[PDB]
């Protein structure tokens, strides 16, 4: 797929509040995974056989701490980032005086206004490179080229990331024709509750 | 509402004809008495119906071929077009079994361009190409020398003359028109008075002012350019043509007994005419209008009064009073209206469209253009022969009456396809015909189905005239018409309709 | 209005299977759409016909039927014998073309030329209820052993040979073969364009002042009053509206021995000559309510600029100040009030219909004399088509190389009478704000344009616009006991909104009872 | 609280089907949990080995005069040799030494992948779309070529795609609404100002449409594996793994293109009122919302192209042409007629028919467990959105919050 998204909104309020965030996305694209007759790894076989037929809680944690609680069975890959920066409205009123003032640097500046320049950057994906000379660029108040934009995108299809998924658990995985696949699957069932029981803030 | 739809009406079916002794068939069938309009109902598309019989007696249509006949397509080819190197034939019936091929032409040679166009027959009164009349293939030999520029062409058997007859001329005109008119006017009035004198002091005054300026602008531009550009002459021989075997299978099933319907079919299917010269060339019209007026308007009036009077003897008394009052109105109007019409006929997609566009064109678009009409050419004048003038014995059985039957056809299909019998568009909108249901064909700046929509607070309505009246007896039979179907004066109407507003004829 | 609530799509109950055909095997079944989702909604999760596999319990011949002329075996497909070894495959088993040791039976060389390109979508057949193409209707490529040949005007394009030093042009694209189900196709290189601009605008200003001062003395009063007003109004308007059609070729199909396509053919051979509503409507649905007679190729340009503004402001002050002595005294009363308002709304319409997606893309964007003509030339390899006439799908039956089908086509007008009922967008619900109604397979949509928000289109953006109304559809018609049936309808779906224009259709049907 | 999701307890085994050597389970979600409480991540089926009790049932049959390939599809005996690989498999012509009687008669051909991804899968849940069930590399043996259209280029057209029409359209509609107002006037008084402003453009490009054939068409090996493979029974987990891996429907026709659209969106306002009653009212508001959308094209010309959407500047239409022509390269499914998965299931085949109604009774299924009618009420009228089995809700109100408890 090519799919890209970008969202600009600042919102203040009085009677007051004042919120700014900017969201892009670059969807590469779309996987799903056969539900039927997987064809798993060797070495997650002998993993398998590596597990005993009663409930050894330490090895199946072993187990579900080397594979995974849950794999992704359907996913968008891709890029994204998310940029926030909110203002002190009274002073964003007279060290700037209104928000054309810096639109015009995206869509010539004053040296006190920096609130609005200092944004928190959040960047998901990506060879590296690029999203750092954004960032170079953006933490001197600098919205980034259209160049840079571009470069970083297709960086993107070097080093993607997965934007969303449907994860289901690994004991679906579970070969129906394993030796006692069955209680081994209930086995893995129990030690992802024990894993979620354990390891959690209610702890 | 304004409009509503009228749905296509057709007539009763006809009486049935008698059984056709060979094609064993009789007919039926029904006039269109009104064409839907507005998304009326369409009429059935079966104003045509028709029924089997049994042979109730022979014909005499087996019309003797001398020639060789085309065994899948009957067309009779005299034998020296046999083993001619060419299909001669439909279906190379002409070529098959010869022992020994006698090409004539060894040359490369091209078909002249879009002269397979002028084969097909128009329907003259839509000025419409139909299906193929004429065939444009058959060259009973030929091979000829003919050339244009380096090339080498093959003329057809039915062509008389195509021959670069190439001439050019073109129509520039403008006018553009300019006036404007200012007119100021102030007035000033003051008046004072005084006196002075136990003392006593009186005062009076006055002030009026009254201002007036008025302006208007008037600006006025017609554009109109035409290039007309011939590049071939095309003349089709007057005699002992070859049919197209679509038009020669379809005059064949004509009922000998008249039966309107089918001869319609035929025209319907191949048109009324057929084309027996033409000049081929290029068209571009261009036609820009535009009126752009301004007004503004001011008045302005001012009034002062005073009166002011102080009386002493200390002690004093005293009445004094002053008004102002001031008013200003003020209007601008301003409006521009503009159309332009753009209007091309033969060339290529790439300089239709780059002419089509709004601006004048480079001369080298124009030469570009007129390049590329040499081969792919319209028609800019015509000549035509009616159709059943290729009804000819050397073809069909009963060719005379097959002949007389499409002249009357021919009278009834120019009644019925008139498009006087649409009711009339709004906003000038030309009413067409178009099958079975009629479209208003509305100018640019009116809009919908029946130019119900525009802006502009008036437009000139042209006239349109009525259906023609139906034959007076002898004695002068005679026609009348009304210019009822739009009467011009509507909306500043535009021209009347031209004559003859009644026509009259021998019996 | 808020939006309306959602509504579950309903389907009824399955039809009683159709006794198994026995050429084909298989039982039919159909539903009744009983409710499309108007809004939100849960889909229905069925179709609404069905089909199962079958055994008949007795033979059918049919394979032999025709075989005075030559029927293929995958195909109904009944040939003239001389299409047989013709040299070009008329059915697609190859039946007639295959041991053809007789090659003497070839009819001519003709495939040096193509089949005329995008002849297929003229092919098509056509619904009326939805505006797309169905199934093939008319056999795009069987050309009955003719060899009718088009000149393609446009065939001269550049080429270069460095081996020498010319500049010139080829000729492959000289001639298309045209096939059969043509009884003309024609290249004609045809423009036109309109425009209309236009421009009003008034600014009307009105001030007027009045102060009136009076004094007297006796002690002493002295006052002054003043009222004031200020109006101004501005209205701007600018229309423009471009049209240009280019017109490429013009084609008519034949209106008498259509062959129909083989997939059309088969499916017609497997309808019951008794009325199976389910049978008949499965046919309309594959091969649409229409079929097309007549064409115009070529590409469409429109454009459409409106723009309106307003302004209105006012200002009013009305005073009074007064002073007097006897010790000296000062006062002063009043008010004033000022309004300002202003508006405006600009909405643009760009739409090409033509070659590339790239300059029809460039030309929707930016009018120019660049992509003009570059659009013209992508109009020379893919022109679309521009006009065409259509006739309701039966009226191919009368026509056919099958003879009559007098049942079949009563029959099929009969299904398609209902279809057209029982399909129509009037089952989408009211689409507000001069949404468009669409219904696809089991379930609707609105489509709304930008001003217009919402499931149903309900919640423009601004605070509303003039709205013109639409039909419910019809009603059932009535249980008539006279001579006469009577079906009613109104314009309520929505109703004529903001001052927006009543729909124009009648409100009254009538039939023979 | 939130809640943490809840699920039934699992259905009863069924009995083991034979040839399949399985038994199986189910369990609805009976809540998808809201409000940060857990995901249902747990599986909706379960199944089991079972040494099967009874004979089964073959899934072969002799075709009989029909060629039988080694992937199991049968295929009339002209596409022997054809060359065509009309099995997928070449089993059609890997046998034949000479003859290879291939079509298209040594003229230039070329493959479509437009044609030979048409007819996509479709989940109705999100309308994502997925691999088509459709061969469209079987060609029947015909030729069928058609010219790409925006390029001089002749392919043959695959025997599933009744036709492929590259009618190409292009739009831009674009509106700009843009309102001011100043009032200074019970005993009530104001100073109430706006300044609102709507734009809106978007612009589709449609490159072509499929249609799907309607009838005998050849589907791929393993779809139609997967419907051996499918239980008889009727148990719901099973046939979810079916939608899940097909989709519920396939496009039985598509519009292919790309899309761009923008959206801005201000409201910046204030009030104040003051006055009697027979008042102290003062508020202000700043709204300010951006959205650009690209869909289709090549990456390298569909963000540059969305970039200068969101910059002012003036569009290079040269740009545009880049990005419209790529969309060539990479269209998009921009619009689809869907119909039933089942609707594929071939009829004569084993069962065919029960299949096909248990399908329809899994798409019910479906539809209805993952749909949010089973989930709990927003607070302030916010939309209620089943994410990913969670539910969580979002207010176009100037409430906020995941339940929109407070604004």
């Amino acid at each position: 797929e090519t799919k890209g998204e970008k969202n600009f909104r600042t919102e203040h309020y009085e009677e007051e509040k004042m919120f700014l965030h900017v969201k892009g996305e670059i969807h590469l694209g779309r996987f799903v995974m056969r539900n039927r007759d997987v064809v798993l790894t060797t070495t997650f076989v002998d993993d398998i056989k590596a597990l005993p037929t009663t409930y050894e809680k330490g090895e199946y944690f072993a187990f579900l701490e080397t594979y995974g609680t849950h794999y992704s069975s359907s996913g968008s890959l891709g890029g994204l980032y998310e940029l926030i920066y909110v203002l002190d409205k009274a002073s964003m009123k007279r060290k700037g005086v209104e928000l054309k003032d810096i639109k015009r640097c995206l869509g010539v500046n004053i040296t006190s206004e920096n609130l609005i320049d200092d944004v928190v950057s959040l960047i998901r994906g990506g060879t590296r490179k690029y999203a750092f000379e954004l960032k170079e660029k953006l933490l001197r108040g600098t919205v980034i080229d259209v160049t840079d934009f571009v470069n970083w995108a297709s960086s993107i299809n070097d080093a993607p990331v997965l934007i969303s998924q449907k994860l289901s658990p690994i004991y679906n995985l579970v070969p129906v024709k394993m030796k006692n696949a069955h209680l081994k699957k209930q086995n893995l069932e129990r030690a992802i509750e024990d894993y979620i029981n354990e390891f959690s803030v209610r702890k | 509402v304004t409009l509503m739809p009228i749905d296509c009406e057709l007539s009763s079916w006809s009486s049935w004809t008698t059984c056709d002794p060979c094609q064993k068939k009789r007919y039926r069938y029904a006039y269109l008495l009104q064409p839907s309009q507005f998304h009326g109902e369409p009429c059935n598309f079966s104003d045509k119906e028709v029924e089997d019989c049994v042979t109730n007696r022979p014909c005499r249509s087996q019309v003797r071929c001398e020639g060789f006949v085309c065994a899948q397509t009957g067309r009779c080819v005299n034998r020296r077009l046999l083993c001619n190197g060419d299909n001669d034939c439909g279906d190379q019936s002409d070529e098959a079994n010869c022992r020994r091929i006698y090409k004539k032409c060894q040359h490369e040679m091209d078909q002249y361009w879009g002269i397979g166009s002028l084969a097909s027959g128009i329907n003259l009164f839509t000025n419409s190409f139909e299906g193929p009349v004429l065939d444009h293939r058959y060259y009973a030999g030929g091979c000829s020398p003919h050339y244009i520029l380096n090339t080498r062409f093959r003329k057809p058997y039915n062509v008389e003359s195509y021959t670069p007859q190439t001439q050019g001329k073109y129509e520039f005109i403008l006018k553009e028109y300019e006036s404007y008119s200012d007119f100021e006017r102030n007035v000033t009035e003051k008046m004072a008075s005084k006196s002075g004198f136990i003392s006593s002091q009186s005062d009076r005054g006055k002030h009026y002012i009254r201002r007036t300026k008025r302006f208007s602008h008037t600006k006025s531009v017609f554009l109109h350019a035409r290039s007309d550009l011939e590049v071939a002459h095309y003349k089709l021989k007057p005699r002992s043509l070859m049919l197209h075997y679509e038009f020669l299978q379809r005059v064949k099933r004509l009922p000998l007994e008249y039966s309107y319907g089918e001869y319609r079919d035929l025209f319907r299917d191949f048109g009324t005419h057929y084309i027996t010269e033409a000049v081929l060339g290029g068209i571009y019209e261009y036609t820009l209008v535009m009126n752009k007026e301004a007004m503004e308007r001011g008045d302005y009036t001012l009034n002062n009064v005073h009166a002011c009077a102080k009386n002493d003897f200390g002690v004093s008394v005293g009445k004094c009073r002053g008004i102002l009052n001031e008013i200003k109105d003020r209007n601008k109007r301003d409006t521009m209206v503009e159309d332009l019409v753009v209007l091309v006929r033969g060339g290529a997609s790439e300089h239709i469209t780059t002419l089509a566009y709004q601006e004048l064109p480079t001369a080298d678009l124009m030469q570009e253009w007129g390049d590329a009409v040499q081969y792919n050419p319209a028609i800019i004048k015509v000549k035509v022969e009616p159709l059943y003038e290729l009804v000819t014995a050397t073809d069909f059985a009963y060719s005379s009456t097959v002949r007389q039957n499409m002249k009357q056809a021919l009278e009834e299909f120019q009644k019925e396809v008139s498009s006087c019998h649409c009711a009339p568009c709004q906003g000038n909108g030309v009413p067409v015909l178009k099958g079975s249901r009629c479209d208003c064909i509305c100018p640019v700046g009116s809009q919908g189905l029946a130019c119900e929509v525009s802006y502009r607070k008036n437009t000139p309505i042209d006239g349109k005239w009525n259906c023609w009246s139906n034959w007076s007896s002898c004695s002068g039979r005679r026609k009348t018409r009304q210019r009822q179907c739009n009467n011009p004066p509507p909306q500043n109407g535009g021209s009347p309709c031209s004559g003859p507003a009644s026509e009259t004829l021998d019996c | 209005a808020a939006t309306p609530a959602a509504v579950t799509c309903q389907l009824s109950n399955w039809s009683e299977w159709t006794d198994c055909f026995p050429c084909q095997d298989k039982k039919y079944r159909h539903r009744s759409l009983l409710q499309p989702n108007k809004f939100g909604g849960t889909i229905c999760s069925g179709d609404i016909w069905d089909q199962a596999s079958c055994s008949s319990s007795t033979t059918c011949v049919r394979q032999a039927q025709c075989g005075q002329d030559f029927q293929c075996k995958e195909t109904g497909r009944c040939l003239k014998r001389h299409l047989v070894c013709n040299g070009d495959q008329d059915c697609l088993d190859g039946s007639d073309e295959d041991d053809c040791e007789d090659v003497r039976a070839i009819d001519e060389d003709c495939s040096q030329y193509e089949p005329i390109p995008g002849s297929q979508k003229a092919a098509l057949g056509y619904n009326i209820l939805t505006q797309e193409d169905a199934q093939s209707v008319y056999d795009a490529s069987y050309y009955g052993g003719q060899c009718e040949t088009v000149y393609n005007g446009e065939w001269r394009e550049l080429r270069y040979d460095s081996t020498c030093e010319r500049l010139y042009y080829g000729d492959d694209e000289k001639y298309f073969r045209k096939p059969y189900n043509f009884l003309k196709y024609h290249f004609e290189a045809l423009a036109d364009t309109g425009i209309s601009s236009e421009f009003y605008d008034n600014a009307n200003d009105l001030l007027s002042k009045v102060k009136k001062d009076k004094s007297d003395s006796f002690h002493s009063q002295d006052t002054s009053f003043l009222n004031e007003l200020n109006k101004y109004n501005e209205k701007k308007f600018i229309f423009t509206r471009i049209f240009t059609k280019v017109q490429t070729a013009h084609f008519k199909m034949r209106k008498d021995d259509i062959m129909l396509d083989e997939g059309m053919l088969q499916s017609l051979m497997e309808l019951p000559d008794q009325y199976n509503y389910g049978m008949y409507a499965k046919f309309i649905n594959d091969y649409g309510t229409h079929y097309i007679t007549s064409g115009s190729m070529g590409g469409i340009y429109e454009y459409i600029l409106v723009i309106d503004k307003a302004k209105m402001e006012s200002l009013g002050i009305t005073s009074r100040d007064i002073t007097t002595c006897f010790h000296c005294k000062k006062f002063g009363g009043g008010k004033t009030e000022r309004a300002r308002k202003a508006m405006a709304v600009e909405d643009i319409i760009s739409r090409v219909r033509g070659g590339s997606s790239g300059w029809s893309g460039g030309l929707a964007q930016n009018r120019s004399t660049i992509t003009y003509r570059s659009w013209g030339r992508s109009l020379k390899y893919n022109p679309v088509v521009i006009d065409f006439e259509m006739q309701p799908i039966h009226e191919v039956l009368r026509h056919t190389s099958l003879g009559p089908l007098e049942a079949k086509r009563q029959n099929l007008r009969r299904a398609l009478d209902q279809y057209l009922m029982e399909f129509n967008a009037c089952r989408c619900g009211p689409c507000f704000n001069n949404g468009v109604p669409i219904l696809e397979g089991t379930s609707c949509r609105c489509q709304c344009r930008l001003g217009s928000l919402g499931a149903a289109c309900e919640q423009t953006q601004t605070e509303g616009a003039k709205a013109d109304g639409s039909w419910s559809c019809w009603s059932s018609w009535s249980v008539c006991r006279a001579g006469i049936q009577e079906r009613r309808r109104e314009c309520d779906n929505p109703a004529p909104q903001n001052g927006g224009a009543s729909c124009p259709g009648r409100k009254v049907q009538t039939q023979a009872c | 609280s939130h809640i943490d999701c809840r699920m039934s307890p699992w259905s009863e085994w069924s009995q083991c089907d034979p040839c399949l050597r399985q038994m199986f389970r189910s369990r609805s979600i009976e809540v998808f949990g809201q409000f940060n409480g857990k995901r249902c991540t747990d599986a909706v089926g379960d199944r089991r080995q079972c040494v099967p009790t009874e004979p089964c049932e073959d899934a072969e049959d002799d075709c009989g005069n029909d060629f039988q390939c080694s992937t199991g599809r049968c295929i009339k005996m002209r596409l022997r040799c054809n060359g065509d690989n009309d099995c997928g498999d070449f089993s059609d012509e890997d046998d034949c030494e000479s003859e290879p009687r291939p079509p298209c008669r040594d003229r230039v051909v070329e493959e479509s992948e437009l044609a030979r991804t048409a007819g996509y899968g479709i989940n109705i849940l999100g309308m994502d779309p997925l691999s088509t069930p459709f061969d469209n590399e079987f060609y029947n043996g015909l030729c069928n070529r058609d010219r790409d259209g925006n390029t001089l280029t002749y392919y043959r057209r695959p025997w599933n795609v009744a036709s492929l029409i590259y009618e190409t359209k292009g739009e831009k509609n674009f509106r700009t609404e843009h309102y001011e107002e100043q009032i200074e006037a019970l005993f009530l008084s104001y100073s109430s100002k706006k300044e609102k402003m709507f734009l809106h453009v978007k612009g589709e490009i449609h490159l072509g449409r499929f249609v799907m054939r309607n009838r005998d068409v050849v589907l791929t090996t393993t779809f139609v594996d997967d419907i051996k493979a499918l239980p008889t029974t009727y148990e719901k987990g099973e046939y979810f793994a079916f939608l899940e891996t097909y989709g519920t429907h396939y496009s039985s026709s598509g519009s292919l293109g790309g899309l761009y659209e923008l959206i801005y969106v201000l409201d910046k306002a204030s009030m104040k009122r003051k006055g009697v009653e027979l008042v102290n009212i003062t508020s202000e508001n700043l709204i300010d919302d951006v959205v650009s959308l690209i869909r289709g094209g090549t990456r390298k010309y569909a963000f540059e192209l969305k970039e200068k959407l969101l910059r002012g500047t003036v569009i290079d239409v040269t740009d545009f042409v880049n990005w419209a022509s790529s969309i060539n390269d990479a269209p998009v499914l921009i619009s689809q007629k869907l119909s039933p998965i089942y609707n594929l299931v071939p009829v004569k085949m084993k069962n065919a028919h029960l299949k096909k109604q248990n399908l329809e009774r899994a798409i019910e299924d479906y539809i209805n467990e993952f749909s949010v009618r089973k989930c709990h009420t927003c607070q302030n009228g916010g939309t209620v959105i089943l994410m990913d089995g969670k539910c969580l809700c979002a207010c176009p109100f100037k409430f906020e919050g995941i339940a929109c408890e407070i604004s």
